[PDB]
């Protein structure tokens, strides 16, 4: 596979701040930080028990978090390798 | 050089008035900067509530792909 | 700009009068006097079934004559030193007569629709008579204009294509793509009213 | 945008068609090198036969002259304006008019130089341009009286409105008769301007690019003629019509000027008629300005048929057809007297 | 009332009535006659 | 029983239908009249062919006749509220359907007669595009009476 | 009890009556002079 | 140099951002030697590379000021703990299940000894970002400092005016401009600068 | 029992039918006396012969005429709505017809005036269009007359 | 006892039966003394035979007021509004139909005297132009007293 | 009793007796002003006569003071209603009837003089038009003073 | 139950999105179709590669038929009257913002095309002027979208 | 004890939102577009540097969905009738600030794209005045999402 | 206690502050704009001093959003009527008040700037006259905060 230098170098530009960003957005859901709640995919009836619930669906969106920036991180190396490619 | 009463103080007058009116303005005008800030602020949370919301707000780990095509998307959004 | 200025002026003073009728009521807390449920209510569905049919035809109508005679201009000026013309662009017109037909055929179907009613309360009226008054007025506001809309566009477009054949042979049957484009859109109008209607019950 | 596509052809939708279909009967580049090929005027006859002009030359005495060719071209060119004007409605009858109105006042010039040396006035109008032709007999039997031929004009003739510039009949001898057609032209040109903004839409789009040209133009060409000449700075100034481009400064600096290289140092200011005044060499053997200048009218007349309602239509095919009559007149004279070196020095239409 | 039910439908129908008459009288007022004729 | 009012929008129906017809006729005939001195001044020989025009619009006028004294037939007393809508349909129907028609009529009218004042061939062409302005006042008037015979 | 109707025909007929004066009057307003050949010898 | 980032960075406020733009400056400065010498057509981006430095500062000062309205990307940052604070509602105030079952959004209130700790010790409390009132307390905040930084910067202005006067030994433009004209301002707008705060 | 308001739509009736046909005869004249003063600084033994389109604008005004006397003859105190209508729609039908109908006539007289000038064969087309316009306020008055009887 | 409102139509009556015929006269005295003034310079002799389209205006003048007059003196304070009603129409026939009448008189006596200057065989011609056109002030005339004494 | 609101349509007939009368004579004053700077600057010597068109427009204003006083002596508290209407009535017949008056004294002001500086003999026509002129304010008092003093 | 005149806003809101999303896109249609027209014979080469502004009205129609459909199938008889003024909301949404792009559409287009003829490299601009226009119609169709789920 | 009918303001606010931003950035686009099209026959390197204003115009119509979808999303059932007028305040806000910014982008961007081709230097100047239009609308989505969310 | 519709006017004060101002800070941005990029071709070296104009415009939408932001945090729920027209003057008088100066600040800055192309010493005359521009809307920002405030 191959594209154009520009391309690939946005390519490894974009990778890069998505993998930094996410692994903050991650870093921060799985702290369970309240800043973040709004975000979280919580149900009327989780807000009963206890916050322990809230915790591990805080998780499940750091986790996907991650995921993504696992995504950017093979979206970056494919890019510099096309970039180091051309 | 020669001095003209009328002249001189028609100058005069004219730097007062826009001296003055001129604070004033400035100072009205300064309430720019909150103006663009808050701006900057709802752009900022209107954005993120209209874009990255939609991938931080499911269930299953899906959402890690789903995050990874919204992410790429709010990105160029916002450095648009 | 005599009667132009007449219509403006008219309809600046309507508005006005609209207005501070309206500040003058609310602030005299008369919502009781101005409920538009009263109108709409006593306004008889007959009145909304039967306008919506008359401008279903005649607004498609409308479109019809209006693009036809946009287009003949065209064809007949150009067809004067290019007399091939004559046969080949009245496809321009047959497009643009195709309008009014959608106007009988939504026409005669939202007629279909009628029925008498035997009852005044609005009441015994009932819902569905009354959505099938506005529902009706409704299709037939829509299609009128769809194809108002639609006729207006392929008379112009066949104008221009009437005029450019008459500078070169060829180019007709390629631009009539615009001329089938401006009849979907008329296609679309008749789409809706369909839908509008078809579940629509007067009795 | 004033919607005239509405409106345009309940009136001028006939005549729109019509004009067209003359437009696209006339000659083109391959016509054109068809009749530079030609060994006689009578060879020209017989190619030019099989144009659109067709058998109208036909008509006339075996020896075929260019005068001869010139008047039966001209005259062609008025019946067809005539029949545009007669089938005219209102408006589009104004624009005609206003169209005409050039060639009138170019006959009045005529007149009054007739009159002041005392000519029979009648004896004038055979050469009188017939598109400018005066039906007003207000006009006629003046008895070569100059005030009487004043009042008559100011009278019965549409340039009152433009003469109102000027104040009597003694101005007719108070100044050399080409700063009075100027300054009709200036007043005439103006007022169209005005015609076609107040028609607005898309008959303004059209064709007030055109007008802007033949103002801007004007300037120009006036400049540059003024220096060898005794015609003043205000009197030139005074002379530039406001409608072009170059009104703002632009024509104050032509004022100024006083050099070829100051008028070019103004168009260095305006690209689309800076790139006319580098390719006008001007020099012996290559392209000078006015065919330059007459590259691009016909640039934009042609360019003016890409809008379809508008009576700017109109205006380009004069102009076009007019400027197809110098051409096919000047190909007549290379043909006529063998210079064929420089035929190819027409310009193409279409 | 400013108003009753019979009047709205009734001024109701006048104004679509006038739309019409308004649009017709304004074409036929556009009419116009040509100043000129051929030879 | 029945609102004392009902007959107005029926009488209102017959007046439209009668009104809108006639001024969409006198507009085609107006022009298609105009376009035909105009060819006749150069053309007199073209007079009795070229007047067709204005027949079209008196069909149109006819079109407008015919359905308004059918409404004037079923303007009854005790006339329904349904029955008077109904008629006040046709009307609008046939009246602005009319209208239109002449507007096409008269244009394409007087287009055509200049046209064939210089070019004989475009004459069919001629009857051939006013019949399908003319069909319009058909459309409208079978609508019409299909509204009053509900 | 007739408000309505009387209210609808004073309203409707002082309508009718104004615009008919108004357009009387625009039309006369605007009334070409008509003295064509005397304008530019008096201007 | 320093009060253009300074103002744009009240504007462009943001962590995030600030750290993007800084980014952005830094790639450019770098390599300021590659991009010179081959320098290219593009108007846009060669005026930007001119105006790198500025965008360096202008970056820079952004995240200063994003951090001190407690702001990346429009959320906060947390780490030094809220000042206002919950529970001692519920204990010293009247809030109850039935409370959070029945008012959606509910409030919050500092008169009880309770809740409040203290101001946050720097920028405005992570509370905000989340809650509904934002704006009610933001805007006042913004409007009101908006005032206090412009009046300030506009009497620094004043100021600027006696050092060329002094130079150019203008004792009546000294005299009859400066004076009156610093103590119009310092009299109208600095006097609603002493209130403000 | 016959609203005492009644008798305005009759009035009215009457009032339109005169009013329109009136507006309509007097622009049919002023076009066409335009047209007879412009042609006969040119060809002054057609004057007589010219005249036709004033006449006819002239007979649209009798039409009004026609319905509006009999509209007044028909206007009785105790007047029912529904005749009241009927007696409207009937003044409506006339007046509006004989309006479009005197509009056509004056066009059509001025146009076909001034080309027999230059062309004396027009003569019998212009007759043939006037007439075809004049069926126009035939027919305002046929309605007319039909819905006012009824 | 009547509704007491009802004078109002009475007097509605009066003012648009004069002013209306009045705003006819002034159009048609006007656009007429400009046909003179314009004529004059020309033709002084053909002063007093050009004024006669201004007389004619005068006439529709004369008929408002004759109409006018009527009403207001059958005007009374216990008026019916049957006949509030008949009076306004009899004065809307008058003085819409004289504005028409005005508009005509008018533009024919200033097209009619332009062209008797030029041509003095017009004359005719324009009388009977004129007369056509207050015939129709005439039947507004007509219709608005059968009204008035009805 | 009659309700206290009822003065309003006399206060408004005295009101508008002065304000249209005044509008038709400001119009006519205005045009024969024109006219008469236009001739004057090349017939100076005819001023002193050419200025009877702006008498005559004063003339207007005459009428209109005349009736509105009248009007204004006569509103009373207690007023009837149906008086009240009648004043209303005097009021706009006078008003508009000037305006009528000076609409046509002010074209044929300007005109004549324009012409009569070129033709001094139009004077004699010109002052016959402007007497036309004037009866139509003259009838609109006449119609004014019936209905107020009733 | 929900109210009997309740349905009327939803009506509407389908009407309001198809003809207003008509109004645009026979707008956009015919202003690049004349340009279209004009640029043919000039440039033959270019028209398959110049339709596609035409294509992109035809997506604004697209976008008002959607929304169109979506309301007709919510529609009933018995709808809340808040749901029926949201349908009225997508409606206006979708209709007026397409009405906007269809300006948008058709000036752009006729300009560019315009451009093109004479200059090919524009094409490319041209494509995205038209897609940013055509944006303003999707912005419209997801507001509407949006408001006819809820 | 929430009026139904309320709610309406709310979905209207959504509307104006949507609607009055989308006209506004049509004519932006519009104007700025006929300007692109007419430079890039001479400069067509100037063709994305040119682009610019559209992309404003782009900012005007995203601010518009913005505010739209945010009332949109606040909507409800039984919405208050404070907060229906503070969403109708916000729509509308939004909405006629979109259309003045717009009209300002698309008028700045036409004149100043031409003023380009002919001086190149004029780009920064564009640009600045181009943002300092935006600015107007960035007012206008500050006020609307104040009032949106209060 | 107080009217339920009072916030009504509230928040049509919130609005109309700023888009009424927002209007006439459009209009001045456009008018100066087009000036300035006509100034631009021929003394390029001026356009930064130049765009004082669009400097000063946007003050007036500085104005607009200020006094639109007081009206805001003012609103609440239960505001009385008083309050609520207190709101609804100040929003007038700021928004109509900038559009009046926004008119001004347009026509002086587009004439100014292309006058200064031709002579640079007028500059400061047209800086005075812009300041005279801008005061009218500081006068109605005073007004607007007196209100508000009260």
């Amino acid at each position: 596979l191959c594209c154009g230098p520009k391309l690939a170098a946005c390519g490894i530009v974009l990778s890069a701040w998505g993998v930094i960003m996410l692994i903050m957005l991650g870093i921060f859901f799985n702290v369970h930080s309240a800043v973040l709640i709004e975000d979280v995919p919580f149900t009327e009836k989780d807000f009963e028990n206890g916050p322990q619930n809230i915790y591990n669906l805080y998780e499940q969106v750091s986790y996907n978090c991650f995921i993504a920036a696992g995504l950017y991180l093979l979206l970056g190396g494919f890019s510099f390798c096309q970039v180091r490619l051309n | 050089e020669v001095f003209d009463f009328g002249d001189t103080m028609v100058h005069q007058a004219i730097h007062t008035i826009e001296y003055c009116l001129g604070c004033i303005s400035n100072t009205a005008s300064y309430l720019r900067l909150w103006a663009l800030s808050l701006a900057h602020a709802q752009l900022s949370e209107v954005l993120w509530t209209m874009v990255i919301h939609i991938g931080l707000h499911v269930r299953s780990l899906a959402g890690g792909l789903g995050l990874f095509f919204i992410f790429a998307a709010f990105a160029t959004l916002t450095v648009a | 700009t005599g009667l132009e200025l007449l219509y403006l002026g008219i309809f600046v003073a309507f508005w006005a009068c609209m207005i501070v009728v309206g500040i003058c009521y609310t602030i005299f807390d008369l919502g009781f006097r101005f409920d538009v449920a009263w109108f709409l209510t006593e306004t008889s569905p007959f009145m909304w079934s039967n306008l919506g049919i008359g401008l279903a035809i005649s607004l498609s109508v409308v479109g019809a004559a209006w693009g036809i005679y946009i287009t003949g201009s065209s064809i007949i000026g150009g067809g004067v030193k290019a007399p091939r013309i004559k046969t080949k662009n009245l496809v321009s017109i047959i497009f643009c007569e195709a309008v009014a037909i959608y106007g009988i055929i939504m026409a005669i179907v939202i007629s279909n629709m009628a029925e008498p009613f035997s009852a005044t309360d609005p009441k015994a009226i009932g819902h569905r008579n009354y959505h099938a008054g506005y529902s009706m007025f409704g299709a037939g506001l829509t299609v009128g204009l769809s194809n108002l809309f639609c006729g207006v566009c392929v008379g112009i477009v066949g104008s221009g294509a009437a005029l450019a054949d008459a500078q070169n042979p060829s180019l007709f049957v390629k631009i009539l793509i615009v001329e089938i484009f401006g009849s979907a859109i008329g296609l679309f109008g008749v789409i809706v009213a369909i839908l509008q209607t078809s579940r629509v019950k007067m009795g | 945008s004033f919607f005239p596509e509405l409106y345009f052809n309940v009136d001028n939708g006939y005549l729109e068609g019509l004009v067209r279909g003359l437009k696209a009967g006339v000659l083109s580049q391959a016509d054109y090198l068809n009749l530079v090929q030609c060994e006689t005027l009578e060879d020209l006859k017989l190619h030019l036969q099989s144009t659109d002009y067709g058998n109208f030359l036909a008509n006339e005495a075996s020896p075929l002259t260019v005068s001869v060719i010139d008047d039966k071209l001209k005259e062609k060119m008025v019946v067809e304006f005539r029949h545009m004007r007669n089938h005219a409605y209102e408006p589009l009858a104004s624009f005609l008019d206003f169209i005409t109105y050039s060639y009138m006042i170019d006959n009045v010039i005529l007149l009054i130089t007739g009159t002041l040396h005392q000519r029979s006035i009648a004896e004038l109008v055979p050469k009188c341009h017939p598109l400018g032709s005066f039906e007003q007999m207000e006009a006629v039997n003046i008895a070569q009286t100059p005030a009487e031929l004043y009042n008559a004009i100011l009278v019965d003739t549409p340039l009152a409105a433009f003469f109102q510039d000027c104040i009597s009949e003694q101005d007719l001898d108070e100044m050399n008769i080409e700063i009075i057609r100027n300054t009709l032209y200036k007043a005439y040109l103006e007022s169209f301007y005005k015609f076609c903004t107040l028609l607005g839409g898309t008959t303004a789009d059209a064709m007030c690019p055109i007008l802007e040209f033949e103002a801007d133009r004007r300037a120009f060409i006036i400049t540059i003629n003024s220096f060898g000449t005794e015609l003043s700075k205000e009197d030139r100034a005074k002379l530039f019509p406001h409608c072009g481009r170059l009104y703002p400064e632009g024509l104050a600096q032509l004022a100024r000027a006083d050099d070829y290289e100051q008028v070019k140092n103004v168009a260095d200011y305006y690209p689309e008629y800076k790139l006319l005044f580098e390719g006008a060499g001007s020099n012996p053997g290559d392209k000078t300005l006015e065919d330059r200048f007459f590259e691009h009218e016909v640039k934009l007349n042609k360019l003016a048929f890409l809008n379809q309602f508008h009576f700017g239509v109109f205006y380009a095919f004069v102009k076009l057809k007019e400027q197809e009559c110098r051409n096919i007149v000047w190909i007549a004279e290379c043909i006529a007297q063998r210079h064929r070196a420089k035929i190819d020095n027409y310009i193409p239409i279409f | 009332g400013f108003f009753s039910p019979g009047i709205w439908m009734g001024l109701l129908t006048t104004l679509f009535m006038l739309f019409i008459f308004t649009y017709g009288l304004h074409m036929i007022l556009s009419l116009k006659t040509m100043d000129r004729f051929d030879d | 029983n029945n609102p004392e009012y009902s007959s107005f929008f029926g009488v209102m129906g017959a007046s439209s239908a009668m009104v809108f017809s006639a001024m969409g006729a006198a507009y085609g005939t107006a022009k298609s009249g105009t376009g035909i001195a105009a060819m006749s001044v150069m053309r007199p020989e073209l007079i009795m062919k070229s007047i067709i025009p204005v027949v079209m619009a008196g069909i149109i006028a006819i079109y407008g006749l015919v359905v308004a004294v059918l409404i004037a037939n079923s303007l009854t007393d005790g006339i329904t509220l349904y029955r008077s809508f109904l008629q006040l349909g046709a009307g609008l129907s046939v009246g602005l359907s009319g209208l239109a028609a002449g507007f096409a009529i008269g244009i394409v009218g007087d287009a055509g007669v200049r046209g064939t004042a210089q070019q004989p061939r475009l004459f069919v062409g001629m009857i051939l595009i006013l019949i399908f302005a003319e069909v319009l006042g058909l459309y409208g008037l079978i609508v019409a009476l299909i509204l009053s015979t509900k | 009890l007739e408000y309505s109707v009387v209210f609808n025909l004073v309203l409707w007929i002082m309508t009718g009556l104004a615009l008919a004066v108004i357009i009387t009057s625009y039309n006369i307003w605007n009334m070409d002079p008509g003295y064509d050949s005397i304008i530019y010898r008096m201007t | 140099v320093i009060t253009f980032p300074f103002l744009f960075a009240v504007m462009f406020g943001d962590f995030g951002h600030g750290i993007l733009m800084t980014l952005f400056a830094v790639w450019m400065v770098l390599r300021e030697s590659r991009i010179l010498s081959q320098k290219n057509e593009n108007e846009m981006f060669s005026m930007v590379f001119s105006g790198r430095y500025i965008i360096l500062l202008m970056g820079l000062f952004s995240i200063y000021t994003g951090l001190i309205y407690n702001d990346c990307f429009s959320k906060s940052l947390n780490i030094f703990g809220s000042s206002w604070s919950v529970r001692p509602m519920f204990t010293i105030g009247n809030w109850t299940e039935e409370t959070l079952l029945g008012s959606s959004v509910l409030q919050l209130n500092p008169a009880i000894p309770g809740v409040f700790g203290g101001p946050y010790p720097f920028g405005i409390d992570p509370i905000w970002n989340i809650a509904t009132n934002k704006l009610t307390f933001l805007n006042s905040f913004k409007m009101k400092m908006s005032v206090i930084l412009g009046i300030i910067h506009m009497l620094f202005g004043v100021s600027l005016s006696l050092f060329n006067h002094i130079y150019f030994k203008k004792p009546l433009n000294i005299y009859f401009g400066f004076i009156p004209e610093i103590i119009f301002m310092s009299s109208l707008f600095g006097y609603l600068v002493i209130l403000i705060f």
